[PDB]
């Protein structure tokens, strides 16, 4: 829900962005893309830019943004990502700002 | 108080920085300065001992400072700040810090 911290709903890559203009390396949100209604991307920063992620969902209802890491939820992606990059640009640090 | 010996309020960790009737800005720089990996911070604030809505938001670690707004004037309010250096779902921290105030 957006009751996390880093989840800010639907939000275009272009104001995700903007909203990561003012963080730091390892700022990120997740949002819901506004041109594909349901899908869901991570936003990061990293060393002067935006990496942007689209999160699938495999058959059996696993999340991941890197194959060989699946999960049974958001917040469970969120919190690997943030312990080791495992394929992002860097881990997951300090969410944008709620 | 006892026995012969002192009592005192407990002091706040928290500093005020800034304030106006509607809003208090708070810094945490002195505490959660020690206590390292923040992630995020999430503020809550409700009138003390009130019926009242307790709101709540949340900044990132590496802030030292948020401001509270839409306050009401010379109204006592209880702020507390948790610090979370983690996302594992269900976390909690430990020792939150609080503090009343009025504007």
């Amino acid at each position: 829900l957006e009751k996390h911290s880093w989840y800010h709903g639907p939000v275009s890559r272009n104001a995700a962005e903007y909203l990561l203009s003012s963080g730091i390396n390892g700022s990120f949100l997740v949002r819901e893309s506004e041109s594909s209604p349901g899908q869901r991307s991570i936003s990061l920063r990293y060393e002067g830019r935006v990496y942007h992620y689209r999160i699938n969902t495999a058959s059996d209802g696993k999340l991941y943004v890197s194959s060989e890491s699946r999960f049974n939820t958001l917040a469970e992606l969120v919190h690997h990502h943030s312990t080791v990059a495992d394929g992002l640009i860097t881990t997951l640090h300090y969410p944008a700002p709620k | 108080g006892g026995s012969g010996s002192s009592v005192s309020s407990v002091p706040t960790k928290l500093e005020v920085v800034d304030a106006t009737p509607t809003s208090l800005k708070i810094s945490w720089d002195a505490y959660y300065s020690s206590w390292q990996n923040v992630k995020y911070y999430r503020i809550t604030y409700g009138e003390t001992g009130g019926d009242s809505p307790v709101q709540e938001f949340t900044v990132p670690g590496y802030y030292s400072t948020a401001t509270i707004s839409g306050l009401k004037p010379g109204v006592d309010y209880t702020i507390t700040v948790y610090a979370y250096d983690t996302f594992f779902p269900g976390y909690e921290p430990n020792s939150p810090i609080s503090i009343n105030y009025r504007t």
